[PDB]
């Protein structure tokens, strides 16, 4: 049933289980190779905002891990740091041995709360969090993933940068969820599905270095009125 | 079966990170107490789609994904290490799990060399 | 080694539960996000004694316990998942553990289906 | 050593490690079961008296769990909430994804105290406690188990009602133990090993039915003067 | 390759502990609760250095190391209990892993029973 | 990668995985064996100060176990519990299922302070802390441990007295630590690498016999003036 990947004709197949070849060669273990590709390089949105509603709480389902041997650098991650309004933690702990997702570009770190009806946060269309190695059905707690889904091949016989992207968010998990970049603990900016990673470094860069951070102690919020990565008050 | 790539796009290139099996490494840094931090034990590589295997390879990983969680949801082991060993025994069994007929469709036995071995022998045994 | 069920009492009905394997499930029910909860995961069914196969099954389980027990003793392990894989290595071992001596008793290659291939082809060179 | 069933000759066998079928064909691993049967088939007592006199408490041996893919529906299965007579637990939660043995028409959920001379409690003649597709040599706490026994097979090439039955015991875990079956939180019966689960059923039914609850603030005790599942005061 | 021990010394006397597998214990002594407690599952033995295979095996150890711990890096699980499995896996897949060549230095097919089985069959019927 | 043993010629040799050895017959997975050597056999130092040199603290690297089936009596384990100055402890609790080393003459049990510069004790030279048939990478506390490496085996087809040696220790893990050898509470032999374990024997039972230990409340610390195992104040 689980597919295995081969390589045929020059293209790479679907190993047929009901139908044996003698020309493919299994010399050893180490010819077999498990491997995570991010959901990023199929063309899906990556935007918070849009990210955010791919992932959904249930009950009732055990977690389940699976490892993987290789992945994908990735231009977008997530770790989350979700409460309910009463202060109770969302998600769990990661667990013993499994650390984040080893290559992002940019991590968007998001805190905040919503109501979290269920036990463990779920791939609302079937795919893995992936961490270092080892890919989870479920979100742990601070812990930085990419969406991704995991292979497995037969393969035939014969520097690194990581930005933080810190956000608030309320009403989190649900259909009307609120998102606000971080530019410093009294200074956030509306965000909206359309804005970019490198969008959101440089409105940063810009209003650090135009005096536009709160100079109060009260909280300042900004709104803003003005392809694939591979290829109040108001301002403009 | 043949893989249809029918994603919205596809990043054609593959810059991957995984780990140096086996590694043989220079002096003491092997030794765990000497050697890399969590964050320092990968080697990164670039694969273009040559031959169609990286958008071939993304679709595959997008289709195994619901065989791999019904898999998942009816193991109760927590953390799952095995299938790949199990693979490689499936291998073994559909080939070698039962009497190996020679000249059989599904006995992967050449008996050619030597079919030329015993006809030499006989055209020798003949003159 | 024939199985003697010497217990007091035998069902000989065998009702039970498993999960399907693989499942092909319908619509989005994979997804472990919209599928069923730990309960709802599993199958049934009813099988009679034909052949004796229940109260054998139930008196084989009975006596499998004292190695079971011996081999958990002994194992470090605190849940083990592989003894089936390792039963079925332990199979291709057996078979395939050593050189295949060909018509020998612990060689399972069956030669007849060319045996007749090289005799035809002698009968032809002889005529 | 570990024995492994084949069907020879129309008939179940145990598999000689030591003679070669080279007949027997093992085609892929999925032809391999482990599988759980229930100590009920084989005409063991099941009342909660005789069933718990086959479990007791021992230090110095490690617990050990095992995998089995397909069990049994249960008549019987048990449920223990036992502490010393200081409070303290005696049995030890259930490790993480060890859930209750899914199939049971009756789960004898026992509430009480006893001495608990030993970290952990075994099977006297050595069975397996059975919980989802795991089996142990424990007894987890306020987790529900069928005893039962494990079986490896090799197979040829080619609704769901569940009621909780409640009782009360002292001593637990000796030679006079003491168990009363709970009618409510105040009115008790006490517990004989002949009674069967339909008869206490019934029993509670009727008490309920003709007003024979405790109607005090005190405990209510009753007493009562007057073949294979498959095939105080007083009353009469 | 040959293991040359190049340790400051050697304890060339093996007094060793182990697990005995099986077991067939005594009476019920195989019964969790009323067997040995953790310190009671030991066998010993003691092995002099015949061959020169203890020296032997403990450079052998010695040497293991840095694969093992290169190993032990890359892996994330925790505690590893397969090495042995995956070894007898790679065994197999070393001598069945393909199309077996009958006489092929890479095939473990001794035909040679069969010959004699075949060049008598041959003299009958020349005869 | 990983090496295999097997004997050819009337010799232990390393298997060459790149040569095949059709004469090699491996007809079950209990010809295959995972053993483990101590580091005491191959003439390493055993004293406690000596020893304990060989292992350091050091974080980012996870922790790493692996099994193995058989192991060497030890004439040299060693036990640690190390705190920091503030009561901290610097090692972890030992993991569910992981027990002493089986068999040990002597258990050279260390207790005291050091600064611990890292979250997990490793072994200097790459070696394995060695429990009850399990191998860790670190040191778990109050853990009984030989140090050992392990090796792989095929094989060819065809009473116990434990004595614990009670140390303090100052400046632990670093270059200037500082080892008592504990007579009782209250009386300390400043510790040198040249004791054997013998003599700490003998020397705790003539201190014993002849009156020389402690009868203030205050601690008394004495000093002492005046081959492979297999073959203040002052006093003389
Ligand atoms: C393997 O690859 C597949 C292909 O990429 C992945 O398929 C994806 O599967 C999910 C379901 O799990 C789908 O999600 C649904 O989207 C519906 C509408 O989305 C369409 O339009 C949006 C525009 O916002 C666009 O982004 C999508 O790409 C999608 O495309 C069109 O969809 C329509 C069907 O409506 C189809 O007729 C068109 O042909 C197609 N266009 C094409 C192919 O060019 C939503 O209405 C759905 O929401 C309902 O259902 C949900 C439960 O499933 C529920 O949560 C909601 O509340 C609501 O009831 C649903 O969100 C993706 O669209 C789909 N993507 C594509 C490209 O087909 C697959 O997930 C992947 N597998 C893994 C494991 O990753
Ligand atoms: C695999 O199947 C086997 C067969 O069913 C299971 O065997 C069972 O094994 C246990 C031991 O672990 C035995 O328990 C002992 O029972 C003795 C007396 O029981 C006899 O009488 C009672 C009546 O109350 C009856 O229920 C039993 O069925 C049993 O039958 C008779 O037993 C006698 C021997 O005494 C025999 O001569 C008869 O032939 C036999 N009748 C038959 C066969 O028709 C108790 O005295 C024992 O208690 C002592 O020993 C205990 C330690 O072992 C200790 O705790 C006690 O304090 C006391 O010192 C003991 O309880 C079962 O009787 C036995 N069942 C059968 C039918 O033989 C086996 O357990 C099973 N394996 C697994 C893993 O489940
Ligand atoms: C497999 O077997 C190998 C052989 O037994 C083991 O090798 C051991 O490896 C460690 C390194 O991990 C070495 O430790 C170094 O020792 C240097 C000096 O020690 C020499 O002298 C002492 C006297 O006190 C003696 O006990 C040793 O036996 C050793 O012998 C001599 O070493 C010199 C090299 O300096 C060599 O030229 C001689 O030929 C040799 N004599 C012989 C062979 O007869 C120290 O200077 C080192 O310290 C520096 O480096 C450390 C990092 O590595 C660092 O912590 C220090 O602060 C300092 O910077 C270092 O401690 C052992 O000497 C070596 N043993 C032998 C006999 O060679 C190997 O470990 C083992 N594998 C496993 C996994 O157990
Ligand atoms: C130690 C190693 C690095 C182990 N290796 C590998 O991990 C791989 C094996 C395979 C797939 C890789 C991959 C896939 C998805 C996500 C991340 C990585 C890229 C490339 C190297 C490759 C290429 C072949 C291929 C076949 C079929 C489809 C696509 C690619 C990982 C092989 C080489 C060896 N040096
Ligand atoms: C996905 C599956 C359900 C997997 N399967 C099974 O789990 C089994 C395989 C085997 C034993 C079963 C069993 C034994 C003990 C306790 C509980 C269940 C009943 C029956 C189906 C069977 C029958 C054959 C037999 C052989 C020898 C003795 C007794 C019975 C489980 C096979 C069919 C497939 N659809
Ligand atoms: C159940 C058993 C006890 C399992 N066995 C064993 O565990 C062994 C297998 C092998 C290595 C042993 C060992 C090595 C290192 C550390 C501790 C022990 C000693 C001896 C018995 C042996 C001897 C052969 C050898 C080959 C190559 C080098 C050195 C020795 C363990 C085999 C016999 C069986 N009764
Ligand atoms: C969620 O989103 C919109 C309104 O914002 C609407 O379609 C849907 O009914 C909402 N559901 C709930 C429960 O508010
Ligand atoms: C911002 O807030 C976080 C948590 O609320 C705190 O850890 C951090 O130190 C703060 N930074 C500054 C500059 O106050
Ligand atoms: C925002 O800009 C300031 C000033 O350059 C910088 O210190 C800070 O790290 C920036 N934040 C991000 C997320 O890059
Ligand atoms: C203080 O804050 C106000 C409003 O955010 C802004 O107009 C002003 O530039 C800030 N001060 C400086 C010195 O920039
Ligand atoms: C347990 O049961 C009976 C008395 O009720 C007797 O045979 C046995 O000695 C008792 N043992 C103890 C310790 O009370
Ligand atoms: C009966 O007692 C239990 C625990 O003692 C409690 O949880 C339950 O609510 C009680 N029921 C009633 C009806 O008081
Ligand atoms: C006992 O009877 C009452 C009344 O019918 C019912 O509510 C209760 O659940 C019964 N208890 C059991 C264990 O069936
Ligand atoms: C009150 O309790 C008594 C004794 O349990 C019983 O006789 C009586 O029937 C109860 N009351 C009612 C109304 O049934
Ligand atoms: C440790 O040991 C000696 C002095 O005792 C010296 O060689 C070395 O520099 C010392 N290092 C530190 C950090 O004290
Ligand atoms: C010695 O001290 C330890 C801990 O400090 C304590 O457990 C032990 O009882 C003491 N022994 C005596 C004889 O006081
Ligand atoms: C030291 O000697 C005393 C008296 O003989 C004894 O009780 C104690 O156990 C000895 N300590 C050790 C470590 O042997
Ligand atoms: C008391 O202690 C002193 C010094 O440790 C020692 O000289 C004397 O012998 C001790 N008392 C006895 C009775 O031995």
């Amino acid at each position: 049933s689980i597919p295995l990947g081969v390589i045929h004709n020059s293209a790479l197949q679907v190993s047929d289980v009901d139908k044996l070849v003698c020309r493919d060669k299994l010399s050893s273990t180490n010819q077999l190779r498990s491997v995570g590709l991010n959901l990023e390089g199929n063309g899906v949105a990556t935007d918070v905002p849009s990210a955010t509603k791919r992932w959904g709480f249930r009950s009732g389902v055990p977690p389940k891990v699976v490892n993987y041997e290789a992945g994908e650098w990735a231009e977008n991650c997530y770790n989350l740091e979700i409460k309910k309004p009463d202060g109770s933690e969302c998600l769990p702990a990661a667990p013993d041995g499994i650390r984040g997702f080893p290559r992002c570009r940019y991590v968007h770190k998001v805190s905040g709360t919503g109501p979290c009806a269920g036990d463990f946060a779920f791939h609302k269309e079937g795919a893995f969090f992936l961490y270092d190695r080892l890919a989870s059905t479920v979100i742990y707690r601070g812990t930085t993933f990419a969406e991704g889904v995991v292979a497995f091949l037969i393969l035939p016989q014969a520097g690194y940068y990581s930005t933080t992207i810190r956000y608030q968010a309320t009403g989190f998990g649900t259909n009307e969820t609120e998102y606000l970049f971080e530019v410093d603990n009294l200074t956030y900016v509306q965000l909206e599905s359309r804005f970019t990673p490198q969008f959101l470094l440089q409105l940063n860069e810009t209003i650090y270095t135009s005096g536009k951070r709160s100079n109060t102690t009260g909280k300042l919020i900004w709104k803003v009125n003005p392809w694939a990565f591979w290829e109040x008050x108001x301002x403009x | 079966e043949a893989i249809v790539n029918a994603q919205p796009k596809c990043n054609p290139n593959l810059h991957y990170w995984t780990t140096q099996d086996e590694g043989a490494a220079i002096g003491l840094a092997w030794i765990p107490y000497f050697g890399p931090a969590a964050e320092g034990i990968y080697i990164e590589g670039l694969m273009h789609n040559q031959d169609g295997l990286i958008c071939g390879l993304r679709q595959l990983a997008n289709e195994t994904t619901q065989a791999l969680q019904l898999f998942l949801r009816a193991t109760t082991e927590l953390r799952t290490f095995s299938i790949l060993n199990r693979k490689a025994i499936d291998f073994l069994l559909q080939r070698w799990g039962g009497t190996c007929h020679i000249l059989g469709p599904d006995c992967c036995i050449e008996p050619a060399d030597w079919t030329k071995n015993i006809t030499d022998k006989i055209d020798q045994i003949i003159h």
